[PDB]
């Protein structure tokens, strides 16, 4: 918008270009992590966790 | 703001009076850039 | 009766049972829907069909005795039929089927209907040049030799230059000989040698348009004259029969019969500029066809008749090959398309086969055609079964792998996989990934996913270009912030940041206009911003513009 | 609307309409190719029909 380029003129900052698009743990619950499964295709690295 | 709703048949005047153009094709978007 | 006494129970009880009703129901035999559309007829007064035995009444008497005559016209029907393909087949089966030999007299009939149609265009030579004007632009390498005219009725390009070497010497020996006893004997000896040519049908189409579009604006002036000597003048057509016909070029048959001592002629002094122009276009175009206007006429007349002999003729073809395509259509039934849809699509296919069928090769049409109509249904198949429309060639190779798959699988006991499918077709695995994705159709908004509230699948479907009522109030925030750290400052930066920025205005102006009207050139201006920029940037006038930055 | 996976949703008024568009189309070009009444008859009360 107008106001949000002079905003990012003063400050300098620059735009993410990427989205946040993160898994978190739903309000209200509180436990610990017991299990994590990863499942990749053929084509793709596994990353080091898997 | 208004005050009554009327009803009545619609005369192809009228009909042609509601729209902004004619459809003539029966696509609906492209299967490879999903535009319209 | 049967259906007053079925109407007796009905309202005594209240309601009635499917065995009841089915049975007092006139033995008139229902094709289904028929039984279908006399239930809710029923249902009109209100009743309950109820497979068993078994709630209140709100139906209008005006609804009810509507519905009781109709249910008293039911019984009088013979047979009423509320279906389209029902009502096809019946239209259909009233034309008999045609013998081998029945297709002989029929391909004559249109062979002699064509020749008739070629001739009667080879009269009016007109076109000659046309062609020859054609062909020379052609032979400048303009188009191709072969692209013009689809040969000759002989098959070398030498051959096809000779001849037209010898037309154009015809045509110029016979034009520059029209001084008449023997310029018509010229005029068929260049229709005839003009008539060993082949056109392509898209330069006969056109030149047969042309001719129409001539003869059009012929009638339409005919016609015009007449309204303006007739309607408005009340003149008496055996005049017309009289003076007009038989000469039909000079102005004396209109212009010389004002003086005929009548009130048609004196009324006609008012209409005499609009006639008198329209003779003179007549008289112009008389002189382009260069032809009694008569003998055009029955030319036009032969040609009609030979189109509608022609057309008839085929008529009946086509009525017995109707008699077909509904045989190959139900090879397609559940392929996405309605059967009445395949029938139509297939006729279509029927008609461009009788049209470019030869039976002097001898072909059993039931096999030239056999193959126009499939080829017709599965280009609709393709063309017009799936909501997000695909091109032919996708379909081929979506059904090439639905094949290459099935054999796969039947001699490996497992689905085959994306690089065991590449292998076996000649693809490069990822095309395949890339087929094996264009989505299959579309899922129903409506499909019931319920058991709960009755709720159907469309509704969890949320809408993704919502502005979020707290990025609203941020907004306004904004606008407003921006408004105080900006104001705290003197009038001409001010408006310097408003203008290149955009601040409460219209546009992004650059410095030229902001210096046209701050007078200056550019340095200056772009220094009174720079200054404005570092100073709302120290803090204690940019906490709050900070806060807005997302951290 | 796009969902997940690739898939499409659609509303049943799409599927009628293009049936209605096919029709009429169909029609408008039988009706230039001049063919035997039978034929337009029947694309005629298809066209109702739709
Ligand atoms: C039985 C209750 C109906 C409802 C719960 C069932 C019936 C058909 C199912 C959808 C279809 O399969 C098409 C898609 C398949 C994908 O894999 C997952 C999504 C997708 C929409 C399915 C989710 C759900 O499972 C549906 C709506
Ligand atoms: C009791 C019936 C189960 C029903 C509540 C479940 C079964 C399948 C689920 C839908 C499908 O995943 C397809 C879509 C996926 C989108 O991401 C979110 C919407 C979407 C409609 C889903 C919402 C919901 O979760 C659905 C309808």
């Amino acid at each position: 918008t107008p106001e949000e380029k002079l905003l990012r003129a003063i400050f300098g900052e620059k735009a993410s270009d990427v989205k946040d698009s993160s898994l978190r743990v739903p309000n209200g619950v509180s436990g610990t992590v017991i299990d994590v499964q990863v499942f990749t295709r053929d084509g793709v690295e596994k990353d080091k966790r898997a | 703001e208004f005050d009554a709703i009327k009803i009545a048949l619609a005369s192809p005047d009228m009909i042609r009076s509601w729209s902004f153009g004619e459809v003539k094709k029966p696509e609906t978007i492209n299967y490879r850039t999903f535009k319209p | 009766s049967q259906l007053k006494l079925l109407v007796t129970r009905g309202k005594e009880q209240g309601y009635l049972t499917y065995a009841e009703v089915n049975d007092h129901l006139p033995e008139d035999i229902v094709d289904s829907d028929q039984i279908e559309d006399i239930i809710q007829m029923i249902n009109d007064m209100g009743i309950q069909v109820m497979e068993e035995a078994p709630a209140e009444n709100t139906a209008d008497e005006d609804a009810a005795e509507a519905a009781a005559q109709v249910l008293s016209s039911v019984e009088s029907e013979i047979g009423r039929t509320t279906d389209p393909v029902r009502m096809y087949m019946r239209e259909m089966g009233t034309v008999e089927l045609l013998t081998r030999e029945g297709e002989i007299d029929i391909a004559k009939r249109i062979e002699d209907g064509i020749n008739q149609v070629q001739c009667s265009v080879a009269e009016y030579p007109e076109a000659i040049t046309y062609l020859l004007e054609q062909y020379d632009r052609v032979e400048a390498e303009e188009a191709r030799l072969s692209d013009l005219i689809t040969g000759f009725v002989d098959i070398d390009p030498e051959l096809a230059r000779e001849k037209f070497a010898e037309l154009r010497a015809q045509y110029v020996v016979t034009r520059d000989t029209i001084k008449h006893a023997t310029a018509q004997e010229e005029i068929l000896k260049l229709s005839e040698v003009f008539k060993q040519f082949r056109l392509v049908p898209k330069q006969f189409d056109y030149l047969v348009n042309s001719m129409r579009v001539m003869m059009d604006r012929v009638r339409t002036q005919e016609r015009l004259i007449m309204k303006l000597c007739v309607e408005q003048c009340k003149m008496p057509k055996k005049n017309f029969i009289t003076l007009f016909t038989g000469n039909e070029t000079s102005d004396t048959w209109f212009n010389a019969a004002i003086a005929m001592n009548k009130p048609w002629s004196e009324k006609l002094h008012d209409v005499s500029e609009e006639v008198h122009r329209a003779l003179q276009k007549l008289q112009q175009i008389e002189e382009e066809t260069g032809l009694t206007i008569e003998q055009v006429k029955d030319i036009n007349r032969r040609m009609s008749i030979g189109e509608a002999k022609a057309r008839r003729a085929k008529k009946e073809m086509v009525e017995a090959n109707l008699r077909l395509v509904i045989s190959i259509a139900k090879k397609y039934t559940n392929r996405g398309l309605q059967f009445l849809d395949l029938i139509q699509e297939g006729n279509i296919g029927l008609m461009k086969a009788v049209d470019k069928f030869e039976y002097r090769r001898g072909y059993k049409f039931s096999t030239y055609a056999t193959w126009w109509i499939r080829q017709a249904i599965t280009r609709s198949i393709a063309d017009q079964a799936r909501t997000i429309r695909i091109p032919v060639h996708m379909i081929e190779t979506i059904n090439k792998l639905n094949r290459i798959s099935r054999q796969m699988l039947q001699e490996m006991g497992r689905e085959p996989t994306p690089e065991e499918l590449a292998e076996r077709m000649l693809m490069p695995e990822d095309k395949i990934r890339k087929v094996l994705k264009i989505a299959k159709e579309p899922i129903s908004m409506e499909t019931p996913i319920g058991d709960d509230e009755d709720s159907h699948l469309g509704d969890f479907i949320e809408d993704t270009t919502l502005e979020l009522p707290l990025d609203s109030a941020t907004t306004e925030s904004l606008r407003a912030a921006t408004h105080d750290v900006l104001a705290g400052l003197t009038a001409r930066e001010a408006k310097v940041l408003r203008m290149r920025f955009g601040i409460d205005m219209n546009t992004d102006y650059t410095l030229e206009e902001v210096g046209k009207q701050f007078d200056v050139t550019r340095e200056r201006i772009r220094q009174i911003e720079a200054k404005a920029l570092r100073k709302l940037r120290h803090p204690s006038r940019s906490e709050v513009l900070r806060s807005f930055l997302d951290d | 609307v796009p969902l997940d996976g690739g898939r499409f949703a659609t509303s049943d008024l799409n599927d009628l309409y293009r049936r209605v568009i096919n029709r009429n189309n169909r029609l408008k070009r039988l009706l230039d190719l001049a063919a035997p009444d039978i034929i337009v008859r029947n694309e005629k009360r298809m066209l109702q029909e739709a």
